[PDB]
């Protein structure tokens, strides 16, 4: 009911600012836990997931005044009021534009730096505190960061008119600069993309390929927690990309988008990144660039077209490609997910099988991930009686997630209910 | 797009 602070901030020899323990750390052991300072669903999830939860929940209401903002209930409705009172006839006028993710986020970020009363997601670190990386920042990068500044100027005209109508020491380019730095991708339970926010706290925390935390989302609620044994005064790290990244991939988004490039030794090794690569670089490379048309259609939630785009990849690469090469692999991941939101539970079973080993190589040991993986496929093998294997990835999974997403979490105990009930069949039968 | 996490398109 009192949990003491375990973590604190320092500065780092090389890397700025960062976050290390205070006392020893065992897996699994919750560090943090933080509301975002600002945060919004992301353009893809807009009236898919309800704006203040992030719950995709069945039947929304949309906001009778912008018809933009899509609500669970009057509850969720109103809790979002104080932020979206001031977008809302901003979203109006916008129509039929959308703007920008960072548009939007940013919109919302500058009425609660106004707030007054302390946040609690700047508790170690405020949105002011927050690394730039203006000095490093390419001629390109600026140009950009411009237009997201006078689309902000334009996206918001109907209530922000002139600097003088925000705190002083806020600066509008320097802001866009912080975000693209320190925003974070939120996702839900199936480890799905629905948004996107600013825990300036969180921010604290430097990269690592091989990172010793992990973070996973209750709804917009962020929890920070250990995947590893952890010693005193070391250094808490965590994973800015996403796994299934050739060292090269990694190096260069890094750099673009965080301005550094990894020293890890994953990163100095080039780790995993032969296998990742497996196969002939005229075949894997066409599946990669469909890549980019799938992913665009999974966060924008077609599963059907995701289907088919995949199981014609899938098929048209089956004698010459194989599973464990990362695009390939991606590609299967999709097909499982979109068989999975249609009801194709055999289909998935299929495509989500052979996730299995390459997604045991790619991730680290604990990664919530790997877990939520796992979990799908022991679920997918339950609902096809093939028990003992089922409860092997139950177990695995079970194994995984409460390190990564803590005892507590509900799907715990989703895990929990499955486990008895797929053991009662072994036993049975 | 952007943000500290998220899968690679
Ligand atoms: N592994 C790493 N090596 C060197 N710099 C890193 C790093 N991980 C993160 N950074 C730096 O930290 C930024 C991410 S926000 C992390 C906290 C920040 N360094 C601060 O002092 O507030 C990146 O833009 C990059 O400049
Ligand atoms: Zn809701
Ligand atoms: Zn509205
Ligand atoms: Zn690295």
């Amino acid at each position: 009911f009192m949990e003491p602070l375990k973590v604190e901030k320092f500065a780092t020899a090389n890397r700025g600012n960062g976050l290390r323990a205070v006392t020893p750390l065992r897996p699994g052991e919750l560090l943090f836990r933080s509301d975002p300072l600002a945060y919004t669903v992301c353009k893809g999830s807009r009236g898919v997931v309800c704006d203040r939860c992030l719950l995709g929940k069945e039947k929304l209401m949309r906001c009778s005044q912008c018809r933009v903002a899509k609500y669970c209930s009057a509850k969720c409705q109103k809790k979002a009021w104080p932020d979206h009172k001031r977008e809302c006839k901003c979203l109006k006028s916008c129509k039929p534009r959308y703007p920008p993710d960072s548009v939007r986020l940013l919109g919302r970020v500058v009425f609660k730096l106004m707030d007054g009363a302390p946040s609690e997601s700047e508790k170690l670190y405020s949105f002011y505190d927050l690394e730039s990386n203006i000095n490093k920042l390419t001629e390109d990068r600026k140009e950009g960061l411009r237009q997201l500044v006078m689309t902000f100027q334009h996206f918001m005209r109907e209530e922000i008119q002139d600097a003088s109508q925000l705190p002083p020491a806020f600066d509008l380019f320097e802001a866009f600069a912080k975000v693209i730095c320190n925003s974070f991708t939120i996702c839900n339970a199936e480890m799905q993309e629905v948004g996107v926010g600013l825990y300036p706290s969180i921010s604290l925390l430097n990269h690592s390929c091989d990172p010793n935390c992990s973070i996973v989302f209750n709804g917009p609620h962020l929890l920070l927690r250990a995947v590893r044994d952890i010693e005193v005064g070391e250094e808490l790290t965590i994973c800015y990309l996403d796994m299934l990244m050739t060292s090269e991939e990694r190096r260069k988004q890094l750099r673009d988008q965080y301005c550094f490039e990894c020293d890890c030794f994953r990163c100095q090794t080039q780790d995993k990144d032969a296998d990742m690569l497996t196969g002939d670089e005229q075949v894997w490379k066409e599946v990669q660039e469909s890549l980019k048309k799938i992913e665009e259609l999974k966060a924008h939630w077609k599963w059907e077209q995701v289907l088919a785009m995949c199981q014609a990849i899938i098929s048209s690469n089956s004698e010459r490609l194989p599973d464990i090469n990362i695009y390939q692999l991606k590609v299967l991941d999709c097909a499982m997910d979109a068989c999975i939101n249609l009801g194709l539970l055999e289909e998935a079973l299929f495509y989500g099988t052979r996730t299995m080993e390459p997604y045991r190589i790619f991730f680290p040991g604990s990664h919530p991930v790997r877990g939520v993986q796992v979990m799908k496929v022991g679920k997918l093998q339950l609902h096809q009686g093939m028990f003992p294997q089922a409860m092997k990835n139950l177990r695995l999974a079970f194994d995984i997630m409460r390190v990564t997403h803590g005892r507590e979490h509900s799907l715990i105990e989703d895990l929990i209910l499955l486990l008895e009930e797929c053991d009662a069949n072994i036993r049975a039968s | 797009k952007f943000g500290k996490g998220g899968t690679y398109p």
